[PDB]
């Protein structure tokens, strides 16, 4: 369902190599963990957390609640990114090639 | 236990897709999960996979279906492009508006009824939304739904004799207004379709919300520039406005009154040359494409 | 010359996202070898589940499993299941019997 | 993960501060919690990505190119340069904490006194940090780093940066305030680093930089307003030139041995 | 739904005459044109100078030009390296 | 140095709920006697005229620029305390520090609200922040996040854009001329100044006395120009002026509405390392909305 409603999420590049499943010690009443990426996988674990917690009864209300906790997650670091690279060319950080530079080349 | 371990393992995290690896038709969004792999697991064909992937890919990205097959090979294209199309997008610095003006879906926004003033028109989508339905399922919508409906009877005998008893020895016109609240009243405590699979909003394609000014060295940026490639040297027949391809997206030109005349020229090969474009807006259609129309700016 | 071939040039529809591929010779040749009749289904009364019999005094609709001469296409040109074949060859059949095909 | 790395002596860091320029508190903001806001922010921004198994210092390397990953280059330029300023305004590097030593003095080597009167002149170490002093006063309107660095050509030199810049790639050490005014001679030298810029044939658009760090002071406020408040940043400088740990500044002069 | 067709197991997997792609000449292509320019314009017509100026060059050394007059298929190679990894064969 | 005092902010009083007694000194009275003396250390008509005025005089002058750092830095840590009233939070001081857990916390920006506009009176500022930033969640969040995205010093600024962009009679009319098109968030670093009337065009400015420098020297040595100098530089032109043009004519220019301190300087001594957003939520919940609509413009009805 989440890939379904998200498709571009699909974009984001996912790592299927595992470092250590033994050393995970994540509390699911938030959705960051250090050690982790935010990704679809940190939605699904918050909406279960949120079932096996009973502060919700059905999944989709469960569901909903941590969508909304991805979006705010999502929208600080979109804007984290933006500002990072305003600032620094406002400082005289210089670039080669833009990621739009790169297609065209090619 | 094993099998919670697994339902929780990263190749678990990937949703199930049998999408075609080469698909032919109109691409809108991605339809595969990329997967990366480190350098380091790369030089030992390692990339989490049931099998090693071939030594020949020397990219980090693939995309793929099935872990193993009876052709004992993995089903997999070495590509993982559209995460380039999202990050172009996001460089061109244009948030996704609305056209028809509606609620921000990435909010948890306090709605009324006041679309909801059309029960008779989605209580009955669900029977009628069928369009690529079966011709038995469909029909099994009609028996089943049929005996669901037909239990509330006796529910709908009293209150419409207890509420609105002058309608029924009236006129049905109000009759079918309290019938079609009745039956959503009645399935909004149900979960039919509790699971919306429509893609909400841009989809994940850009999280910034609309309102920041780009500062500059140069000042604040008020029109955003970015090279692109004309692909017609003809407009799109029936429509008045070119097509150009920009940061791996398909856009809309309009030009400013004339066209140049390095159109003609070029002719057929007019892609082989870049052009600046402005991105005036950038909108999203329910299909799930990205509507973006650009400007030719011309050296003047 | 400022002209060439439809067959030697891709257009890329409006609202869709390209890679750097699309615009290769590779996309030209891999878009015909993929190139199938997928969406006669939805313009396919007989993959639709209607029954093709009752299609019998309707020649108009019939005339399009059949070649220019009125033979009728093999099921693996028709892409029917093998219930609408049999019955669409019946109807047929029958049609042409009637005085209609 | 990308953990707070230990640093020798800690209970004694964690007691009695860096003796004549930081206080314990002082410590405890620009290390044991600066470090740490900024390792859990990295780990946030490379967990399940490449970037992840790479040290901080690589991973600037790597992404200095690269536009919009310049928040996860920030992040690894600040952890980076905060260990270079806490490593050599360290009483000591080696673990003295079984051994309760209370004599480290340490002083310039000659090599280094050497290179300082060859780039600068003939000036000495005393008249250098003066200038380092005075360049950091007017350079670095907000936060930043002070730098003292050595080129491929063997030469002394003094780079700030503002906010997060690199010492070691030249594109990224941002050291020009573009929201204030720049002269012509300042244009010129931006003007010159984006033709170099544009010669490289990489698809990476990446050049070639050799410059490496030999002393590093932390500008931010994190490090001087609670012991020295707003406006005695250049007292704070002061007595980080003069508590330089010379175990460590000699060591990263290469010698060639 | 598409009819997969599994073939029995078999002694090999051959193309007996692979087809092999084999580009044209460009200076049999040049010929082409300028003796079609000829027969429009007439011989030694002014319009097919530059014509004749290519196609010599063309021809100067090589009447065929220089070009790269082999290509075989490797189809059978790989067909029957991989036919036993890919037949879908049951275990032994 | 009364010409930068505030009624709200009195020595030896605390700013209840955003600012304790030690906090309230070293971010704005120890911080403005500092940038107050560095600015008369630079030029002596400092006690002469108004900030703005030495902001809008002096720039564009690398000879003056620290004359205009320490002019622009005094004038926007005043805008940036002046809409502050306080809040009915805890006081900072009696509370528990913010440690590495709040990380991990979740912001609560999409799904709630506080402190809004209407709900003092302020109805035109509520109605021109939905009309251009879509609602008050959106802006909120739009807010925080661009100043929480900022590393060092700098400031967010809620703007008006000027609907004047004709450039005749410029600022005659202080009606006809004060009419804002749309609202707008904008982030400055360090010293920079919110307006872009007096600082636009500064890297063109200088790109093209670069390149008549570089031709000049080129004709000394006598070259035949160039293959793609003059086709790059035409395109650098280009576009650096391109991206600076207005709807109708090329004056833009933004009035100052809100402004929000992103600098350590305020927030470090009492919220810590780890609490710059617990900051900013009581920043938010302590703006006096008053002040904001005071300084809106009239909106421009051209529609």
């Amino acid at each position: 369902l989440f890939y379904k409603q998200h498709p571009w999420e699909l974009s984001r590049p996912k790592i299927l190599v595992e470092n250590e499943i033994g050393d995970e010690n994540y509390d699911w009443s938030h959705m960051l963990q250090i050690g982790r990426p935010l990704d679809g996988e940190s939605v699904i674990q918050r909406t279960m957390y949120l079932i096996k917690t009973k502060q919700y009864g059905d999944m989709v209300e469960a569901y909903d609640h941590a969508r909304y906790e991805f979006y705010a997650l999502r929208m600080q670091e979109e804007t984290e990114q933006q500002v990072a690279l305003e600032e620094a060319e406002m400082f005289g950080s210089l670039f080669g090639v833009s990621a739009i530079e790169h297609g065209i080349q090619k | 236990t094993l099998a919670e371990l697994l339902g929780r393992s990263r190749i678990a995290q990937v949703a199930n897709n049998h999408k075609p690896l080469t698909y032919t038709g109109k691409k809108f969004h991605p339809t595969h999960q990329i997967i990366e792999t480190k350098p380091s697991t790369l030089y030992r064909q390692e990339w989490g996979l049931k099998s090693a992937i071939p030594s020949k890919i020397k990219s980090r990205y693939l995309v793929y279906n099935d872990l193993d097959t009876l052709e004992r090979i993995t089903t997999f294209e070495p590509r993982g492009g559209t995460q380039w199309n999202r990050l172009r997008f996001q460089e061109m610095g244009v948030p996704i508006v609305s056209n028809i003006g509606r609620q921000n879906p990435f909010f948890k926004y306090i709605s009324r009824p006041e679309d909801e003033s059309h029960a008779k028109l989605s209580l009955f989508k669900e029977m009628k939304g069928d369009t690529d339905i079966s011709p038995a399922a469909m029909k099994k919508r009609l028996k089943k739904i049929t005996a669901l409906i037909r239990s509330f009877q006796d529910e709908f005998k009293e209150w419409l004799v207890e509420n609105h008893p002058d309608e029924l020895k009236l006129n049905s016109n109000k009759l079918e207004d309290y019938v079609v609240k009745f039956l959503n009243k009645k399935l909004e405590t149900k979960t039919n379709k509790k699971f919306n699979t429509e893609i909400i909003g841009t989809g994940g394609l850009s999280y910034s919300l609309p309102g920041k000014l780009k500062n500059s060295p140069n000042g604040v940026i008020q029109r955003t520039v970015v090279p692109g490639r004309i692909l017609n040297v003809v407009k799109e027949n029936n429509d008045n406005k070119w097509l150009a391809a920009i940061g791996g997206f398909v856009a809309d030109v309009v030009f400013f009154q004339s066209p140049p005349s390095s159109f003609n020229s070029m002719g057929d090969f007019i892609r082989m040359k870049t052009f600046l474009f402005e991105i005036l807006e950038a909108s999203m259609e329910k299909n799930g494409s990205v509507s973006m129309h650009a400007r030719l700016l011309e050296p003047q | 010359t400022k002209k060439i071939d439809q067959s030697l040039s891709k257009k890329l529809p409006k609202g869709t996202i390209y890679d750097p591929f699309d615009f290769s010779m590779g996309r030209i040749h891999l878009d015909r070898k993929y190139q199938a009749n997928k969406n006669s289904n939805r313009n396919d009364i007989m993959k639709s589940g209607a029954n093709p019999l009752e299609f019998y005094a309707r020649p108009r609709i019939l005339s399009r499993y059949v070649t220019s001469t009125g033979r009728i296409q093999h099921r693996d040109i028709t892409g029917l299941s093998a219930k609408n074949q049999r019955r669409l060859s019946k109807a047929i059949r029958r049609c042409q019997a009637i005085g209609l095909m | 993960i990308h953990v707070v790395p230990k640093l020798p002596n800690s209970k004694a860091l964690l007691q009695n501060g860096v003796p004549n320029i930081l206080s314990s508190s002082g410590f405890k903001t620009v290390w044991f919690d600066y470090q740490r806001y900024l390792c859990d922010k990295l780990t946030l921004a490379t967990a399940g990505q490449s970037l992840e198994s790479y040290y901080p210092f690589h991973i600037l390397l790597k992404t200095a190119g690269n536009p919009l990953q310049s928040n996860i280059f920030n992040l690894a330029s600040s952890i980076h340069n905060n260990h270079l300023f806490v490593e050599n305004i360290l009483p000591s590097a080696v673990e003295h904490g079984t051994n309760s030593n209370a004599v480290v003095k340490t002083e310039p080597s000659r090599l280094f006194l050497s290179k300082i009167k060859d780039s600068f002149n003939g000036s000495d170490w005393e008249v250098v940090k003066e200038e380092m002093i005075y360049r950091a006063e007017n350079e670095v309107l907000g936060q930043g780093w002070l730098f003292l660095v050595e080129n491929n050509e063997k030469k002394l030199f003094i780079l700030t940066s503002n906010n997060n810049g690199t010492p070691y790639y030249f594109p990224r050490n941002q050291s020009f305030d573009l929201n204030s005014a720049i002269s012509i001679d300042e244009f010129a030298t931006l003007k010159q680093m984006k033709e170099l810029i544009g010669k490289s044939t990489k698809l990476n658009g990446k050049v070639q930089d050799w410059t490496m760090p030999i002393i590093c002071v932390n500008l931010w406020d994190h490090a001087y307003l609670h012991d020295y408040g707003v406006g005695n940043r250049s007292k704070y400088v002061k007595n980080v030139l003069d508590n330089l740990n010379w175990s460590v500044v000699n060591n990263r002069i290469f010698s060639g041995i | 739904k598409p009819p997969v067709y599994r073939l029995p197991p078999l002694p090999r997997l051959k193309v007996k005459k692979p087809i092999i792609r084999q580009e044209a000449n460009k200076c049999l292509v040049l010929m082409s044109n300028l003796l079609q320019c000829w027969s429009s314009y007439g011989h030694m017509s002014p319009k097919c100078a530059g014509l004749v100026t290519e196609l010599k060059s063309c021809t100067s050394e090589s009447a065929l030009g220089k070009r790269n007059n082999v290509q075989k298929s490797n189809i059978n190679y790989h067909a029957a390296r991989l036919y036993d990894r890919i037949n879908g064969k049951p275990h032994d | 140095s009364t010409r930068y005092a505030l009624e709200h902010l009195k020595e030896g009083a605390p700013l209840k709920g955003l600012f304790s007694i030690e906090g309230l000194q070293k971010a704005w009275f120890d911080r403005v006697k500092y940038l107050d003396a560095k600015l008369n250390d630079c030029t002596n008509e400092a006690q002469q005229k108004p900030l703005e005025t030495l902001i809008h005089e002096n720039s564009k002058s690398a000879s003056k620029k620290h004359i205009v750092n320490y002019a622009s830095s005094l004038y926007n840590l005043k805008f940036s305390m002046s809409s502050l009233q306080g809040c009915i939070r805890t006081p900072p001081e009696e509370c528990p520090r913010l440690g590495p857990e709040a990380l991990l916390q979740t912001p609560d920006f999409n799904r709630t609200i506080s402190n809004e506009p209407l709900t003092t009176g302020n109805e035109r500022l509520q109605a021109a922040l939905i009309s251009s930033f879509g609602s008050l969640m959106e802006f909120r969040t739009l807010l925080i996040n661009s100043n929480l995205a900022i590393s060092g010093d700098g400031f967010t600024w809620l703007v008006a854009r000027r609907q004047l962009d004709k450039r005749a009679m410029r600022n005659d009319m202080p009606n006809r001329d004060i009419e804002y098109d749309k609202l707008f968030i904008l982030n400055t670093y360090n010293a920079g100044t919110p307006f872009n009337f007096s600082t636009s065009g500064v890297m063109n400015e200088l790109n093209n006395q670069y390149t008549n420098m570089e031709k000049q020297r080129a004709k000394e040595a006598g070259n035949l120009e160039d293959s793609e100098m003059t086709a790059k530089q035409a395109k650098t032109k280009f576009i650096y002026e391109t991206q600076q043009k207005g709807f109708s004519g090329k004056e833009v220019s933004y009035i100052p509405l809100l402004a929000i301190d992103a600098s350590p300087k305020t927030w470090l001594t009492d919220y810590g390392v780890f609490g710059k957003r617990e900051y900013l939520e009581r920043v938010w919940d302590s703006i006096e909305w008053k002040i904001v609509e005071s300084r809106l413009p009239q909106r421009t009805k051209i529609q």
